[PDB]
């Protein structure tokens, strides 16, 4: 199916305790592979991911180097916002960018993406044409002007059509015993009394790759994504994902209840009651 | 690789 | 915009005594970025505790997971510690392995 390149880019000043710290997390799917964090006693952009051994020492120097470039470049686009909102030059401030491509199962590119945020709010934002951009205040309507004269677009058109999208192809290929397994989830229901006669029944989806998955529990063939509790999928540490679904039910009318997994990794969705 | 970001 | 921290704590394998396993200390939706996180094993700080997994949501508020190897114990506690501006206390979050 379909995959992707993403690039979560942070800058947050800090007055009176020196330069403003930056960081470059890089993502292929729902796997770190890069990371750069600009705190470390040595700032070096590093592996996060086994099969990026395959790269040679010139790609990491060359990466560390546009890095601490970035970092730089940062520092003076937190100055420049401070003049574009007229804020205090002593309250920390931060500057997100999420950056990427995303490919079919044939390689090409489906999406592109730039998007832009100060202080947790969206700013600017490349749209999907990938030739206009989208301000969401004032300030960032002066740097839409700018960037049209320099033709910022059409630079991040040819880095998302080509460089993007030839490095994810790489990616992929390095690292496919990783990138393209599929780890089937392993399912379990936990049962908790509550008070007026009631349980929770929880489902849990364990160890599956990649992170996309489905949980919902039934009652006669029907849903209850209404009063279902659950967790957003998260990571637990090895590279696979977890999640849980939870309903409250009346006390000894459980075995009427089933958990439903579905997961690229499942042929056959599982279905589990207490 | 991550792009070369342009001024704000 | 000031968003508190989600903290959820959990292990990757069902907990069984004995066996290795890790232990997950996913801390969300929190704005500003700058925040601390301590994994603790009976209220002593675990020193090898690696981050990783940092990102952000749709809205923009940040992501990010402690995690570290351990053997469980019929003993044995373990929480996570969480400091972050829009929190008075530090908060604590310990693993309920019954959950
Ligand atoms: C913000 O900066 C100072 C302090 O609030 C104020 O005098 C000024 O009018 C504000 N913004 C502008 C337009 O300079």
């Amino acid at each position: 199916g379909p995959h992707s390149l993403r690039y979560f880019v942070t800058a947050v000043s800090r007055p009176g305790l020196g330069e403003p710290r930056y960081m470059e997390v890089g993502y292929v799917d729902d796997t770190e592979f890069v990371r750069f964090d600009s705190d470390a006693e040595n700032p070096r952009y590093e592996p996060r991911a086994r099969w990026m051994e395959q790269e040679g020492p010139e790609y990491w120097e060359r990466e560390t180097q546009k890095a601490k470039g970035n970092e730089q470049s940062f520092r003076v686009d937190l100055r420049t916002l401070l003049g574009y909102y007229n804020q205090s030059k002593g309250g920390s401030h931060t500057i997100q960018v999420i950056s990427g491509c995303e490919v079919g199962s044939d390689g090409r590119l489906l999406r592109g993406y730039q998007q832009y945020a100060y202080d947790g709010c969206d700013y600017i934002a490349l749209n999907e044409d990938l030739k206009t951009w989208t301000a969401a205040d004032m300030a960032a309507l002066i740097t839409k002007h700018k960037w049209e004269q320099a033709g910022e677009a059409e630079r991040l058109r040819a880095y998302l059509e080509g460089t993007c999208v030839e490095w994810l192809r790489r990616y992929l290929k390095n690292g496919n015993a990783t990138l393209l397994r599929t780890d089937s989830p392993k399912a379990h229901v936990t049962h908790h009394s509550r008070p007026e006669d009631k349980v929770t029944l929880r489902c849990w989806a364990l160890g599956f790759y990649p992170a996309d998955i489905t949980l919902t529990w039934q009652l006669n063939g029907e849903e209850l994504i209404q009063d279902m509790e659950l967790v957003e999928t998260r990571p637990a540490g090895d590279g696979t994902f977890q999640k849980w679904a939870s309903v409250v039910v009346p006390l000894g009318k459980e075995q009427y209840y089933t958990c439903h997994v579905y997961h690229q990794g499942l042929p056959e969705p599982l279905t589990l009651r207490w | 690789s991550s792009i070369e970001f342009a001024r704000l | 915009i000031q968003k508190t921290p989600q903290i959820q704590v959990y292990s990757r394998h069902p907990p069984e005594n004995g066996k290795p396993n890790i232990l997950n200390c996913y801390v969300t939706q929190f704005h500003p970025p700058h925040i601390e996180i301590q994994m603790l094993k009976n209220g002593k700080k675990i020193p090898k505790v690696e981050m990783s997994d940092m990102s952000f949501s749709k809205d923009w508020s940040f992501y990010i997971l402690a995690h570290t190897e351990f053997t469980p114990t019929e003993t044995d506690t373990y929480a996570c510690r969480v400091k972050h501006d829009s929190m008075a206390e530090p908060k604590t979050v310990y693993w309920d392995r019954d959950m």
